[PDB]
């Protein structure tokens, strides 16, 4: 797998991000992906889950609507949009290839993501 | 901040078998494997193990998990000095039809 | 009555990955010599029915070609694949004649198509103008505009996308697991024969 993304840029509170991620190597289309944060040098934790092959998506019910995931088949491409950033944004993002969506393996292949500070 | 709840720090001097273990609830821990993941410092994370038994190709195989309900613990012997990282684990919690990961440890490699 | 010749059977039952309903994977199979007791012998066949000829006296016929049709789908329409049946995977996707001759095996297989995730390769399609005529693949993505108003490019209201996917996870209960199906059709001699199994003495 050959995973991509946008670089690093800073924000202020209350303003909004355009994030992208781009998977080349394998089909994209076939494979669902996962976007997660996590703080810098803290826990992790899971926000969503987006659809190649239909477009529907799944959020974390905590951050349901102040978020929103798109993805495109025909450029095979999947964005973030985040609205009302504050301090508690400031995090490195991820975004995660599913090899298999079975308990015996999943959520191996993945990528560096991009840092964004607020 | 999750369900699994997770001791911040770990240590380990060469040559010493040391354990880790990660628990949760019943509800996600007791009926769901456990995948075990590594935040190597300063750049992107690697996998370490899925269903808590089996590796990935080109994992070295010092690492051993095991699952006992709640509780799930890695094992690792012979332990390098550049393995001081972050260590995770993650389930698939049903309760919430999502993915779940643990608090992390430092895991210090003392020279 | 040696017998010589075999056909992969295991190549199209015991294959890791199928096509979903919209893109059904047909193979031909011809000079071929195929047991079914390998097949009929396995354990977890949930439903095996046959309409054109008796499931027991299949071994001493020829055929005069076949195709094996295999893909997944939710238990609840397994009875949909019935002939002349109606509803949505009967009627969209994939449907059979009244004068079909060969005959369906449908199964339960949550060992590898389960996915804890859900179903994300595989969907069913939900919109779309006319009926198929049977055995008719449909790959077409053209955007059904379900009111008057004509549309293309994205979604909306009166604008809906044609596919909609499945969620086969280990929690949905009997009839929402997938089912793997496989359809053999056949013409009953009227041909030169190509595939016979294993005439019997």
């Amino acid at each position: 797998v050959q995973l991509v993304q946008s670089g690093a840029e800073v924000k202020k509170p209350g303003s909004s991000v355009k994030v992208s991620c781009k998977a080349s190597g394998d089909t994209f289309s076939s494979y669902t992906f996962s976007w997660v944060r996590q703080a810098p040098g803290q826990g992790l934790e899971w926000m969503g889950r987006s659809i190649p092959i239909v477009g529907k998506a799944i959020y974390a019910q905590e951050f349901q609507g102040r978020v929103t995931i798109s993805a495109d088949r025909s450029t095979t491409t999947v964005y973030m949009e985040l609205s009302s950033l504050r301090s508690d944004d400031t995090a490195v993002y991820y975004c995660a290839r599913d090899q298999s969506g079975f308990d015996f393996f999943y959520y191996d292949h993945w990528g560096q993501g991009t840092l964004v500070a607020v | 901040q999750s369900v699994l709840t997770q001791p911040p720090s770990a240590s380990g001097t060469p040559g010493q078998r040391v354990t880790i273990s990660c628990s949760g609830s019943g509800s996600n821990i007791g009926s769901n494997t456990i995948n075990w993941y590594q935040q190597l410092p300063g750049t992107a994370p690697k996998v370490l193990i899925y269903r808590n038994n089996e590796r990935p190709s080109g994992v070295p195989d010092r690492f051993s998990g095991s699952k006992s309900g709640t509780s799930a613990s890695l094992t690792i012997s012979g332990l390098q000095s550049e393995d001081e990282a972050y260590y995770h684990c993650a389930a698939w919690d049903d309760s919430l039809n999502g993915p779940v990961f643990g608090g992390g440890t430092k895991l210090t490699v003392l020279g | 009555p040696n017998i010589t010749n075999l056909c992969p059977f295991d190549e199209v039952f015991n294959a890791t990955r199928f096509a979903s309903v919209y893109a059904w994977n047909r193979k031909r199979i011809s000079n071929c010599v195929a047991d079914y007791s390998v097949l009929y012998n396995l354990a977890p066949f949930f439903t095996f029915k046959c309409y054109g000829v008796s499931p027991t006296k299949l071994n001493d016929l020829c055929f005069t070609n076949v195709y094996a049709d295999s893909f997944v789908i939710r238990g609840d329409e397994v009875r949909q694949i019935a002939p002349g049946q109606t509803g949505n995977i009967a009627d969209y996707n994939y449907k059979l004649p009244d004068d079909f001759t060969g005959c369906v095996i449908a199964w339960n297989s949550n060992k590898l198509d389960s996915k804890v995730s859900g179903n994300y390769n595989y969907l069913y399609r939900l919109f779309r103008k006319s009926n198929l005529k049977p055995f008719e693949r449909d790959i077409s993505t053209e955007i059904y505009q379900a009111g008057n108003k004509p549309c293309n490019g994205v979604a909306g209201f009166n604008c809906y996308f044609p596919l909609r996917s499945y969620s086969f996870r280990p929690t949905y209960g009997v009839g929402h697991q997938p089912y793997r199906v496989v359809v053999l059709s056949f013409e009953l001699l009227h041909a030169p024969a190509t595939v016979c199994g294993p005439k019997k003495s």
